[PDB]
């Protein structure tokens, strides 16, 4: 996360810390959405360009963290993973359309007061809040500048930007399965993610039930911090239909 | 979950984080 | 640089 701020203890107790097995290293960001459920950015798990193509048995999850290197003894939880899913049409080809995987715990979760899911919307959510100008919050153990690492959590507050501008701001090809968030050039605030940053959540605390909603994935951006440019998000309520899927299937 | 998206350090205890406010300001 | 986890998670 480029400026934001440390977190507050407890501040995201949805956090989730993808951890490869060997060598024992951060992979990205994820979110606990139930007791043996974990949403991350399918590029995460797979990405072929990088020759990223992770199986279970190479990961571990590691939830209730604040310190990005410590092993947090009593409060942190490690949890295998039982199974992969990818969405189906996750295009890794072009421009990461649908950023989105789950990942199955082998054995629920025990909540805390440091680990507890965060929402998925429901579409009267994601309408009144997916609007122009209305802030989120993104949250992650990566890299503090595009070009350095954190002791802990950090947090950054950034504003939904305009459709027409983040198509604007890109010869990527945008689509509806994507939002893009930051300030712009004229406002003065700054603020993104960044590597290793990536699956982690992107969050909006509904006004009418008191409740936080995962709105968006990490998912890309051109360098980090940079003016003129903007963080992409996965559309997580466009695709909560293959969510659904997936676990009421398996 | 019934109880998701409540934080037991925060919205359990009615207490508010640093910069949720900035959050609430932007709900125009 | 990160702490070593314990060992039972690895196995
Ligand atoms: N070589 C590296 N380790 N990083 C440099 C390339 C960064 C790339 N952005 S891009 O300008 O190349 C546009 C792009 C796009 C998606 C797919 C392919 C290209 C990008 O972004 N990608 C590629 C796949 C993973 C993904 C990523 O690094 N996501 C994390 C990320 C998320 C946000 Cl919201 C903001 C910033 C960043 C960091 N750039
Ligand atoms: C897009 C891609 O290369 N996907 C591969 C898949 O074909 C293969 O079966 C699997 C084996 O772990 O690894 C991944
Ligand atoms: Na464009
Ligand atoms: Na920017």
């Amino acid at each position: 996360i480029v400026e934001g701020s440390d977190a507050e203890i407890g501040m995201s107790p949805w956090q989730v810390m993808l951890f490869r097995k060997s060598p024992q290293e951060l992979l990205c960001g994820a979110s606990l959405i139930s007791d043996r459920w974990v949403l991350t950015a399918a590029h995460c798990l797979l990405y072929p360009p990088w020759d990223k193509n992770f199986t279970e048995n190479d990961l571990l999850v590691r939830i209730g963290k604040h310190s990005r290197t410590r092993y947090e003894r009593n409060i942190e939880k490690i949890s295998m993973l039982e199974k992969i899913y990818i969405h189906p049409r996750y295009n890794w080809r072009e421009n990461l359309d649908r950023d989105i995987a789950l990942m199955k715990l082998k054995k629920p979760v025990a909540f805390s007061d440091y680990i507890h899911p965060v929402c998925l919307p429901d579409r009267e959510t994601a309408a009144s809040l997916l609007q122009a100008g209305y802030k989120g919050r993104v949250t992650g153990w990566g890299n503090l500048k595009e070009t350095g690492q954190p002791s802990v959590l950090q947090v950054v507050n950034l504003p939904i930007v305009e459709r027409p501008v983040c198509k604007d701001s890109t010869r990527i090809r945008i689509t509806d399965n994507m939002f893009c968030a930051g300030y712009k050039p004229d406002e003065g605030k700054r603020g993104d993610a960044c590597e290793g940053d990536s699956g982690g959540p992107f969050v909006m605390k509904s006004p009418f039930n008191n409740r936080w909603y995962q709105m968006g994935i990490v998912s890309w951006g051109e360098g980090c911090d940079r003016d003129g440019k903007y963080g992409f998000y996965t559309h997580v309520f466009r695709l909560k239909k293959w969510i659904q899927k997936v676990i009421d299937q398996f | 979950e019934a109880d998701c998206g409540l934080r037991p350090l925060f919205e359990k205890k009615s207490l508010e984080d640093k910069t949720e406010r900035e959050l609430l300001e932007s709900y125009i | 640089d990160f702490e070593e986890i314990p060992e039972e998670y690895l196995q």
